[PDB]
């Protein structure tokens, strides 16, 4: 919510984007969050969750619903790699525009 | 056991269950507390409806049914009669009808004059008591001894 | 996909398939060919249902003379609807693949209370209800009484259904219960009914136990029409207890005063009657004489004669004096009593009530009954009942026993004693299936070894395979925990049961276990009570606030509602990153009716051996029978119980769509080698010795690592 409240007066044409380093698996939010799933497909805010010694549920569906992709750490070394891959930009969708 | 309690004495039955009931010819319910109390006067009349008893009519049964307690009593002493095996008839029938006739003397006994049904015992009488009767109830120790076992 | 099989060419829908399913379709194929029933064992919740399907279709069509048709049944209703899904995905696709319809028909049977479509029984959702309802409307008496068309509700559906469906059955397709509700409706005829006629013709009929296994209600539908045909059971390792439960009758102090009430009002009724109306209803004594369903088997039922009760007071008098010697029976106070013959010897000597005129009292009670044009049967279900155990006791004691607790368990005094008349071995009321069927397949998921099934059931397998799942991931990594960290024995014994130290160990693991572990978690005991006990010791500990803070928590009740309830806030948890922990029971009915799938009892943990308490005389009959006949040992079998249970209870996670999952069992129990010998092939192949025997925090990491494994893509 922070994340589009701030995002959410960006330009049309930037990209905006998310990258959580989900560490506990667990998620206490005040709302459900699938509520908050439907606000960011209509804004167009691609999230990508990379997730630590967890495979969750609830960010998996987040990342394939927004557009965004799901990893885990394999270990430290791959993790290197997860984040040297997210440093390029994205191709940029059918919802994208420019 | 479970019965609230006599219609006169109904204590017994809340302190203790060791009561049984007592059958009578008036199909009655009784208790052996007030079993004496019927002893000491009267001796062998019902309390309420006075009906005669020539010994205290007095035997221990389990059966909070009066009803049940008539007709098993009045089908124990039928039983000593028509106890022919079905075999003895090969009649497909007749296996049964004389069942049927059976139970039909022992609702006629349970509540209609006995009369009509003592007359018509007494003809069967004539005629089985030669050969059926006996066999069968020699008969009967055999086949209760063998299946105890 | 057309797989070239051995046997023949068979089509398939889906593009690949394990070699295990390749195993699969041949052994079937092997047991069609010889025309014998057999066993055989998937370990996949899904996909069996597809390969089995397909490999019977293709069968059907190379040789339909040899099979007449397929009778596929499920444990439950909302099971079976995904059963007739795959079957219409599978039909749709031979349909494509063809170009064209062909002649074949497939349909799901189910309660009139599940499916119907009169308003009047639409908010009434209890089955007896439902069917006394429905009785009452289709009766006989307001048969006769709409050709009459006087002013009163008649049930048009029946009726239009008679006219109709009578003359055209319905050409072929597929319908699931739902859309053969809406094809009754438009049509304005019966769900229920139709599809009971197209058991005539239909070359696939699906439906539960209960509805082929119970005389009652079986023979009817499974009449000798189908005299050569494919009956499959499908995760049917718990047949024994259902086949059991179709025979075994409760009898309860209060059921008999129900009993006795309703048979003072069948006596005020049969007097109103001979004052209304006797001579038309009295034609029933001259066709009695001539000569709610019966509970005896084809060849064990008899008509002869109804006997000496030929008239309803004759037979009312006997239902008295029979429910007199119940009651007083039931009544006596003593140890637990058990007498399967000595207790129709008694009955017959102390009341005077033959077995032959015992035998037909169930059916000449629905005859009678019948006579009477009564509201309706669910009043009078109790002396139903009654009399379906009366006439049981008289036909048949040689593998049955009459079991009397004037006490019952958990309660020191308790005035509702019951008198019980549980089976002692299911093959005496499976023979019908058998001995009818040419062949019978008991396809099972989870199944316990197939050695033991022969013994229990008397049949002669053809087959004895069993097949372990293949996928190029490792989608199961099932492991043991026996030592916790203090290196303490965590067995579940009995006496080892109030262990404080076990206790804590078992709570230690769940709290690590549940912090390492995605969301959605299940925990299965072994009792209620020792559930309980283990969870106020976690309450007076700080373990389970821990538990609490770490993840949502969920507890399981004997209640159906809150136990309805508290899985559906559970699957929301699941759904959402609070995640869950669901306690629960193995011999819990959530456990067997539950499946859980990707996202869902994502981790299922074990917490001691499911054993059933060994106080329970009911299973003191049931196994000492199977140690004096078929020889199997007291101990062997009441391990296979245990095995076979949690085999059931932690099979679920490996569903199908090839979701990974972990099965941990906190019990070094499961490491003795017979534990692990009974356990199902395709899980303990998957073990190794490695982590047999896992400390709690060498499991811990393990599990961590493997979910670390899984959370990659292929
Ligand atoms: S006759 Fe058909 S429509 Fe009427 S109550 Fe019975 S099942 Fe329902
Ligand atoms: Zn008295
Ligand atoms: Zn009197």
């Amino acid at each position: 919510s922070i994340a589009m409240q701030t995002l959410k007066h960006m330009p049309g044409h930037t990209s905006r984007e998310v990258l959580i380093i989900f560490s506990s698996l667990t998620t206490c939010d005040p709302s459900n969050i699938y509520d908050l799933i439907k606000t960011l497909k209509a804004a167009k805010i691609r999230v990508s969750v990379i997730g630590l010694s967890a495979e969750v549920r609830v960010c998996t569906v987040l990342a394939r619903e927004t557009g965004g992709t799901y990893h885990v750490i394999l270990d430290e070394s791959h993790y290197k790699e997860l984040l040297t891959h997210h440093v390029s930009p994205p191709p940029a969708s059918s919802s994208s525009e420019c | 056991m479970d019965d609230q309690g006599c219609p006169r004495c109904k204590t017994t039955k809340y302190r203790n269950p060791s009561l049984k009931l007592m059958v009578n010819v008036c199909g009655h319910t009784l208790c052996e507390s007030c079993v004496d109390l019927l002893f000491v006067r009267g001796a062998g009349n019902c309390p309420e409806c006075g009906t005669p008893l020539r010994k205290s009519n007095f035997r221990v049964q389990l059966f909070e049914d009066p009803t049940v307690d008539k007709e098993v009593e009045i089908r124990k002493k039928v039983l000593k009669i028509y106890n022919k095996r079905e075999e003895d008839f090969p009649s497909l029938r007749e296996y049964n009808d004389f069942l049927e006739e059976v139970e039909e003397i022992v609702f006629n006994l349970t509540n209609n004059v006995d009369l009509d049904n003592t007359k018509k015992k007494m003809e069967i009488y004539q005629k089985e008591n030669k050969d059926v009767i006996q066999k069968n109830k020699l008969k009967l120790t055999r086949e209760q001894e063998e299946l105890e076992e | 996909m057309k797989l070239n099989v051995d046997g023949l060419l068979v089509y398939f829908p889906y593009d690949y398939i394990y070699p295990e399913q390749f195993s699969y379709m041949r052994e079937l194929k092997r047991t069609l060919d010889a025309k014998g029933h057999g066993v055989l064992e998937m370990p996949s919740g899904t996909g069996k249902t597809v390969s089995l399907l397909a490999l019977i279709m293709a069968y059907q069509r190379a040789y339909p003379l040899e099979v007449t048709k397929l009778i596929y049944c499920s444990r439950t209703v909302p099971e079976i609807e995904k059963v007739i899904e795959e079957l219409r995905k599978l039909l749709n696709f031979y349909e494509k693949q063809e170009g064209e319809k062909l002649p074949f028909l497939g349909l799901a049977l189910s309660s009139r209370k599940n499916l119907c479509i009169h308003p009047e029984v639409t908010p009434l959702r209890f089955g007896k209800d439902v069917d006394g309802k429905c009785h009452s409307l289709t009766a006989s008496y307001v048969r006769a009484q709409y050709q009459h068309d006087t002013s009163l509700p008649h049930c048009r559906f029946y009726e239009e259904f008679d006219a109709h469906g009578r003359e055209v059955p319905l050409p072929a397709g597929i319908y699931n219960l739902d859309d053969l509700k809406a094809l009754g409706r438009r049509q304005g005829w019966c769900p229920y009914f139709l599809a009971r006629y197209s058991i005539l013709h239909a070359n696939v009929v699906v439906y539960s136990y209960h509805y082929l296994l119970d005389p009652k209600i079986a023979d009817l539908v499974s009449k000798e029409l189908a005299r050569k045909a494919v009956v499959v059971f499908d995760e049917a390792h718990n047949i024994d207890n259902v086949c059991i439960d179709s025979m075994s009758v409760n009898l309860t102090r209060r059921t008999l005063d129900r009993c006795q009430g309703n048979l003072e009002t069948l006596q005020k009724t049969v007097l109103r009657i001979k004052e209304t109306d006797e001579q038309r209803l009295r034609d029933e004594y001259r066709r009695l004489v001539e000569g709610a369903n019966p509970v005896l088997p084809d060849e064990v039922l008899q008509e002869a004669v109804p006997g000496s009760i030929r008239t309803a007071e004759h037979f009312l008098g006997f239902l008295r004096r029979l429910l007199e010697y119940v009651k007083w029976r039931l009544r006596v106070q003593h140890v637990v009593q058990e007498s399967p013959p000595a207790f129709l010897s008694g009955l017959a000597q102390r009341v005077c009530i033959q077995r032959k005129p015992l035998r037909f009292c169930a059916e000449r009670l629905r005859s009678l009954l019948h006579t009477l044009e009564i509201t309706d049967l669910a009043d009078f279900s109790p002396l139903t009942l009654l009399a379906n155990f009366a006439t049981l006791v008289s036909t048949y004691a040689k593998g049955f026993t009459i079991i009397i607790e004037p006490f019952d368990d958990r309660t020191p005094t308790i005035a509702n004693p019951i008198l019980h008349f549980s089976c002692m071995d299911a093959s005496l009321a499976i023979k019908p299936v058998f001995e009818r069927f040419q062949s019978v397949i008991i396809t099972s998921g989870t199944l316990s070894p197939l050695d033991i099934y022969p013994k229990i059931l008397d049949f002669h397998p053809v087959t004895m395979a069993t097949f372990t799942m293949t996928l190029a991931r490792v989608c199961l990594c099932p492991m043991i925990i026996g030592r916790g960290n203090d290196q303490v024995a965590i067995s579940s014994k009995f006496e080892t049961r109030e262990d404080i130290a076990v206790i804590r160990n078992y709570g230690n693991l769940l709290l690590e276990m549940s912090a390492v572990v995605p969301d959605g978690i299940v925990a299965f005991f072994t009792s209620y009570q020792y559930m309980e006990s283990t969870v106020a010791s976690w309450y007076e500990q700080g373990i389970l606030e821990n538990i609490q803070r770490n993840k949502l928590l969920f507890i399981e009740t004997q209640d159906g509602a809150e136990t309805s309830v508290a899985l559906e806030k559970y699957q929301e948890a699941c759904e959402n990153g609070r995640g869950a922990i669901l306690l629960s029971v193995a011999r819990g009915k959530v456990s067997e009716g539950i499946d859980f799938v990707h996202h869902y009892g994502r981790a299922v943990i074990m917490f001691g051996v499911p054993y059933v308490y060994t106080q329970s005389r009911i299973l003191k009959a049931r196994l000492e029978y199977l140690r004096d006949q078929f020889q199997i040992r007291e101990n062997d079998f009441l391990t296979f119980d245990a095995m076979r249970h949690a085999a059931q209870c932690v099979g679920r996670a490996i569903r199908g769509k090839t979701d990974y999952g972990l099965m941990v069992f906190a019990d070094k129990r499961f490491a003795r080698g017979d534990k692990r010998g009974k356990l199902p092939r395709w899980i303990q192949e998957h073990l190794t010795d490695a982590n047999l025997n896992l400390t709690v925090d060498e499991g811990v990491q393990v599990a961590k690592y493997f979910l670390r494994q899984m959370a990659q893509p292929f």
